[PDB]
């Protein structure tokens, strides 16, 4: 006979760029009503139950069969798309609810030149920071051009993670002619940050 | 093979429109090369989707839409309200997105409030009053104030007018002739323009005119001493005599105290047949709930004739 919202989806949601962004929202009892997503900003329509209405391809529907939840994707957001959007449901009047999706950019570091040349036997000191992100990653790739690095594919190599500091060290001892190429530190919640390596002898 | 989409734009604004309450408004947005894009109808101040292409999200039953050719798209609002009235906005998802905006407006005809709207003035006279008319409707009705009668209304300057204008009729010391009823009259150009009666009763005290402050006369005739009161509340009338001894109603002494509209009352007293007891100095007096007031009135003897020796 009414509808009401879930009172549990975290109005306030911070998204980096890349990535995705989800804004959740719930109802229980829709009934025969429709959800919907607009933009406060300029009074923009987004989605109506699942189906897209925006005609921007980055914003989605979610929504599970017979589920309360009704998700606003946002795919690749900008700092542009930081604002105040709002769930709707076609109720008269409508009950709305406002999120506030506040985008941000999170740019990962590694110390030194971008560029380095070692002699061959000496060692590889490679730190990379993720301190722009609003979350500790819970990850960070280390990529050797381009497949993962794993500590036990060659001998001599060092990782400490710490999310605690948002820091990375990878020592590579004794360098060769094949270790050379663009490493890659990768975190979870951040962006992505490389530094290409050259060797003599 | 497929082929080029058009870019859509709108024909032309949204023209503004005004409905009376009750009946029903015509939303159109007009729309060049749609194609495969869609239109929608959005409330404005309440940001509320109302349609997307030929579906009305909304629950309200009163909203209706209907195009044609996909190039003429109009919103049906039945039973308007005055809640109705505001910016409503045609949109289309183009890449970037379009939006025009155009205006309802409900127009109500005049209606007087009675709180706000003053009911039965009672003022004492000197003081300062002013009569209120409130009234609602679609646009703000004007108020325009009449004296019933055709009786004309002086402003602060002086100059007499038959109607001012202004919710607030204010009256800076009150008078006598203020009195009376005032008409209260709302008008916005819907029909059908109110009026309301508005009575305005003004107190003071009795004011006695005397016709002759002296009077003579002969003995053994009649003799009629005359005076005029004007009082509102209604007063009582009587005579006195010398220090105050009330008149006597037996014997030579007869009164005929008669209303005669405007709140004045005509006091006489007929003293009959005169004797050297019945002269001297009368009083008429006027009394009510404000105060009192008298006239004096010597009554003296003449003799029936003079010789000139
Ligand atoms: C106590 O005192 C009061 C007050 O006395 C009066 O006031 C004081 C201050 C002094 O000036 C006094 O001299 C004065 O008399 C006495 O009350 C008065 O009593 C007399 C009679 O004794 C009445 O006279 C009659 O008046 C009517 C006309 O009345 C209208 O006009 C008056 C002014 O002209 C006005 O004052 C009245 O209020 C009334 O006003 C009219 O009202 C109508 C309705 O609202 C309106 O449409 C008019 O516009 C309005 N007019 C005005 C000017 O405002 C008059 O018609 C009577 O004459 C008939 O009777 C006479 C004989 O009695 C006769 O000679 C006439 O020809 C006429 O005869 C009639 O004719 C018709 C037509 O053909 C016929 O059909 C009838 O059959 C016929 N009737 C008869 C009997 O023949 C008469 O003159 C005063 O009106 C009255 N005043 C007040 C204020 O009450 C009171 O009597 C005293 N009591 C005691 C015990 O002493
Ligand atoms: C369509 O209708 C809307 C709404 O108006 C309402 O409906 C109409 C159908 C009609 O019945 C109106 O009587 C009714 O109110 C119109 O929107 C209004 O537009 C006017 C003019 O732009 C606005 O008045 C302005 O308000 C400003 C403050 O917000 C004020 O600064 C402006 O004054 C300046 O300009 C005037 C000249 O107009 C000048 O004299 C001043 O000195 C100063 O420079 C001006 O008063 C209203 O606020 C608008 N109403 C709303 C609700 O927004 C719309 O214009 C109309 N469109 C067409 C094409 O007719
Ligand atoms: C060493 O490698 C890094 C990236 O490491 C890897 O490279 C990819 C090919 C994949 O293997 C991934 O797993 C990983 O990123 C190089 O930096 C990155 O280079 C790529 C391609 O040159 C950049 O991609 C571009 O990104 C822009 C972003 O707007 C797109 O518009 C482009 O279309 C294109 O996809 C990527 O941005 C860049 N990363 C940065 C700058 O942080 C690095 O250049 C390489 N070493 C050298 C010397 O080039
Ligand atoms: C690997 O290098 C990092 C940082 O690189 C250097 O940092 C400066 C000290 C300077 O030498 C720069 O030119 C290099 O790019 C070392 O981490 C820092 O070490 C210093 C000294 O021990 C310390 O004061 C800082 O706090 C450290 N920073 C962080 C983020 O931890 C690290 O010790 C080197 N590791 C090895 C094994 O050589
Ligand atoms: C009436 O006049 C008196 C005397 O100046 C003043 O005290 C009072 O406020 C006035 N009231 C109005 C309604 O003008």
């Amino acid at each position: 006979s009414q509808p009401y919202f879930d009172n549990s989806s975290r109005r306030e949601v911070t998204a980096t760029v890349g990535q995705a962004a989800l804004l959740h929202c719930r109802v229980r009892n829709l009934g025969d009503r429709a959800v919907s997503w607009i933009r406060k900003r300029d009074l923009h329509i987004l989605t109506v139950g699942i189906l897209t209405y925006t005609n921007d391809q980055r914003f989605q529907s979610l929504h599970s069969e017979g589920s309360d939840e009704w998700t606003l994707r946002i795919s690749s957001p900008q700092p542009r798309d930081s604002g105040t959007y709002e769930c709707q449901v076609s109720t008269e009047p409508k009950i709305s609810q406002g999120f506030r999706l506040n985008v941000v950019v999170s740019r990962a570091k590694i110390l030194g030149n971008a560029e380095l040349f070692i002699k061959s036997g000496s060692d590889i000191n490679l730190t990379c920071l993720a301190m722009q992100s609003p979350v500790p990653p819970s990850f960070i790739y280390w990529y050797k051009g381009k497949r993962v690095m794993n500590y036990s594919q060659r001998g001599g190599i060092n990782v400490i993670t710490e999310r605690s500091t948002r820091t990375s060290k990878l020592l590579i001892a004794k360098a060769t002619p094949a270790d050379s190429g663009n490493y890659t530190c990768s975190p979870s919640s951040s962006d992505s940050a490389s530094v290409v390596v050259h060797v003599i002898n | 093979p497929a082929e080029v989409i058009v870019d859509p734009k709108f024909s032309s604004p949204i023209v503004n429109m005004t409905a009376p309450v009750g009946r029903d408004a015509f939303l159109t947005c007009v729309v060049q090369d749609l194609g495969p894009y869609k239109v929608a109808w959005l409330r404005v101040d309440t940001q509320t989707i109302l349609t997307i292409q030929n579906h009305v999200i909304t629950k309200n039953q009163r909203i209706g839409i209907a195009n044609s050719e996909h190039k003429t798209w109009t919103m049906r609002i039945k039973d308007i309200k005055e809640s109705d009235k505001g910016w409503y906005m045609c949109q289309i998802n183009t890449d970037p997105m379009k939006s025009q905006m155009g205006y309802l407006d409900v127009v109500v005809p005049p209606d007087i409030l009675d709180y706000p709207t003053s009911t039965d003035m009672v003022v004492r006279e000197g003081s300062n009053v002013t009569l209120k008319c409130a009234a609602t409707g679609s646009p703000e009705p004007t108020i325009t104030w009449r004296r019933e009668s055709g009786v004309p209304i002086e402003l602060a300057t002086g100059e007499e007018v038959m109607s001012i204008e202004g919710t607030d009729l204010v009256i800076p010391n009150v008078r006598r002739h203020h009195m009376g009823a005032y008409l209260c009259i709302a008008s916005n150009g819907v029909p059908p323009s109110v009026s309301k009666r508005i009575t305005l009763v003004v107190h003071f005290p009795p004011m006695i005119t005397v016709q002759n402050q002296l009077i003579g006369a002969v003995e053994g005739k009649g003799v009629t001493l005359d005076c005029e009161s004007e009082a509102y509340p209604k007063s009582i009338n009587y005579w006195t005599r010398e220090r105050g001894e009330i008149v006597p109603p037996g014997g030579k002494y007869s009164a005929n105290v008669t209303e005669i509209g405007g709140y004045r009352n005509s006091m006489r007293l007929h003293i009959n047949p005169l004797t050297q007891a019945e002269f001297g100095s009368y009083r008429c007096v006027a009394k009510n709930s404000l105060g009192d007031t008298d006239g004096t009135i010597k009554l003296y003897r003449i003799p029936h004739h003079h010789h000139h020796h």
